[PDB]
RNA sequence: UAUUCCCCAUGAACGAGGAAUUCCCAGUAAGUGCGGGUCAUAAGCUUGCGUUGAUUAAGUCCCUGCCCUUUGUACACACCGCC
RNA sequence: GAAGGGCACCACCAGGAGUGGAGCCUGCGGCUUAAUUUGACUCAACACGGGAAACCUCACCCGGCCCGGACACGGACAGGAUUGACAGAUUGAUAGCUCUUUCUCGAUUCCGUGGGUGGUGGUGCAUGGCCGUUCUUAGUUGGUGGAGCGAUUUGUCUGGUUAAUU
């Protein structure tokens, strides 16, 4: 067990979607780390309700 | 797309050599074992650890496979 | 004992927070002591604005995902009974309750 | 069940040393086990081309840290240690010759370890 | 009956010790909560357990990248016979109820 | 393969934009920063926010495109048709 | 390119603001390029895929490593299946990935066969969901009647009204 090495510490190497491990359009804010779609799926359940 | 030409040098997938390995063990008359050649400095490879002649290489194989030098 | 207790009520549901908030006033005033009624902090609006579209295309429409979080808090002075009565009763929905010891 | 038939008293100690992870299993690890207290019990092959290899065993075995047995045949000497992955239901599993292991840390205790190491140290 | 012996023999006996073994799908952990004497992340765990299911001596869920390894009644035999463990054994689901 | 920033240094076209065409009526257009989002690094990007805050329509279908009604239709892959 | 009615500043009028001109930004097109992966083609494709990318991203090219070949089914007891190898030839790499040497884990290993397992491979004219839009436009539907043998039709409308069969 050796070699699989870089900065996996910053850069999107590191961070990915908690639901589906895709690595774009990522809701970093507010300690979510969902992909932007994985919001609208896991959104009502979270608590973000569309008001206005 | 392309279809891969490959510069005609189809690289070798290689066998790690066959080798019975342990015949060369000097049993001088009664039961007693020790030959001499070159040695490695490691701990799990404790003193018995054993070396060579190649086109250069020499290696030591006894912190399981952890630790081959550079000669 | 009589110590400077703060109860910090943080929840999302305004109605299901102010049934609890009222029950702490009416729970303490039953066994009267002191209070300084419910304080009203600014409500924090957790506002996210993502594209409606998965993938690229269509005229650019986004949603406006919101979550509120109103904080009430209620000061009081009591022993380790009146705290452990008033806090454990009037729980239930999605309501978080803090209990500060005194002053800091 | 498990009351020791013929040549199956070494088999449970080898099968439990196998699975307890610690078999100094060959001329090399056997001799580096016999060189230390790493050695304990063993099963040598009667049949042996250039019997210098059985002699290196015997000579080390016969020192303090007293070992031995005998077990006839090269062609049997492994299938009561560990060496088969199940592939094929009727076990035709494997097939070359077999030779000198060094059984370390027995397995736990009992089963065949009060049979063979009370019977070997005191063959009476 | 495979791979790094020290690590994988410990993964079996972890799973026999427990009713359920959760994980994460992440090759780059060098650890896993409870056990992890050494390294043995996903890989050594997965490689073992994704063997166990396919032969049949464990059953899955997945649920937001994690692997939901639930121990099968047939596996009770496979792993205790792997681990020579006592014919009572009692894995973990002893379960005093009421 | 000026990352981003600073400090120097060089120091361009543009003196209101040819054919076209979108935006909208009140705290509206415009300017104006500022947050957020994007971020290790970082925005000329968007989405919000005030702030300064105008002119002008307040009607019509004249162009474009929409609704109903009546009607004609050899169109029903519906006129970007059929022939 | 019929007619009445009605309506929208993605229409106009009345303007301002611009926009279209310059430089610059970055969006695409093309050429060029080994590579400038790529989706997206009027409108409802063009700072849009949250698409501000050194490395990751990343798939793509010039290489080059690595195996993470589950699983079973087969093959491999030992003169140890090759688990895993500290100085140099090298190589980019202190990649035993490979050319001797060998010293350990030690029942793992390796080689077949079937079979997977993935794949930011393919196909959005094989689909789910989600989105875009025809279209914040006024529309759509049935129960009972009444009309049509019956598809169908009225109810669902001349006019006044209304942001809006309201």
């Amino acid at each position: 067990g050796f070699y699989w090495s870089h900065p996996r510490k910053f850069g999107q190497g590191s961070r990915s979607c908690r639901v589906c491990s895709n690595r774009h359009g990522l809701i970093r804010k507010y300690g979510l780390n969902m992909c932007r779609q994985c919001f609208r799926q896991y959104a009502k359940d979270i608590g973000f309700i569309k008001l206005d | 797309k392309k279809s891969y030409t490959t510069p005609k040098k189809n690289k070798h997938k290689r066998k790690k050599v066959k080798l019975a390995v342990l015949k060369y063990y000097k049993v001088d008359e009664n039961g007693k074992i020790s030959r001499l050649r070159r040695e490695c400095p490691s701990d799990e490879c404790g003193a018995g650890v054993f070396m060579a002649s190649h086109f250069d290489r020499h290696y030591c194989g006894k912190c399981c496979l952890t630790y081959c030098f550079n000669k | 004992a009589i110590h400077r207790i703060r109860i910090t009520l943080t929840s999302r549901n305004v109605k299901s927070l102010e049934k609890v908030c009222a029950d702490l006033i009416r729970g303490a005033k039953e066994k009267n002591l002191k209070v300084k009624g419910p304080v009203r902090m600014p409500t924090k609006t957790l506002r996210i604005t993502t594209r409606k579209t998965p993938c690229g295309e269509g005229s650019k429409t986004w949603d406006r995902f919101q979550m509120r979080i109103p904080k009430r808090l209620i000061d009081l002075h009591s022993p380790s009974e009146i705290v452990k009565q008033i806090t454990s009763i009037s729980i239930e929905p999605g309501v978080e309750v803090e209990v500060t010891i005194a002053d800091a | 069940g498990g009351v020791m038939d013929v040549n199956t008293a070494l088999q449970e100690v080898l099968k439990t040393a196998l699975i307890h992870d610690g078999l100094a299993r060959g001329i090399r690890e056997a001799a580096k086990a016999l060189d230390k207290r790493q050695a304990h019990l063993c099963v040598q092959a009667s049949n042996c081309d250039e019997p210098m290899y059985v002699k290196l065993v015997e000579a080390l075995l016969a020192e303090h840290q007293i070992n031995l047995i005998k077990v006839d045949d090269n062609k049997k000497l492994g299938e009561w240690v560990g060496l088969c992955k199940i592939d094929r239901e009727g076990n035709p599993r494997k097939v070359v010759g077999c030779s000198c292991v060094v059984v370390k840390d027995y397995g736990k205790e009992s089963q065949a370890k009060d049979v063979i190491e009370e019977y070997f140290k005191c063959k009476k | 009956m495979l791979m790094p012996k020290k690590n994988r023999i410990a993964i079996y006996e972890l799973l026999f010790k427990e009713g359920v073994m959760v994980a994460k799908k992440d090759v780059h952990m060098p650890k896993h909560p409870e056990l992890a004497d050494k390294n043995v992340p996903n890989l050594h765990v997965m490689k073992a357990m994704q063997s166990l299911k396919s032969r049949g001596y464990v059953k899955e869920q997945f649920a937001w990248r994690h692997f939901y390894w639930y121990l099968t009644n047939e596996g009770i035999q496979y792993l205790r016979d792997y681990l020579h463990l006592p014919p009572e054994i009692v894995p973990a689901t002893l379960r005093r109820s009421r």
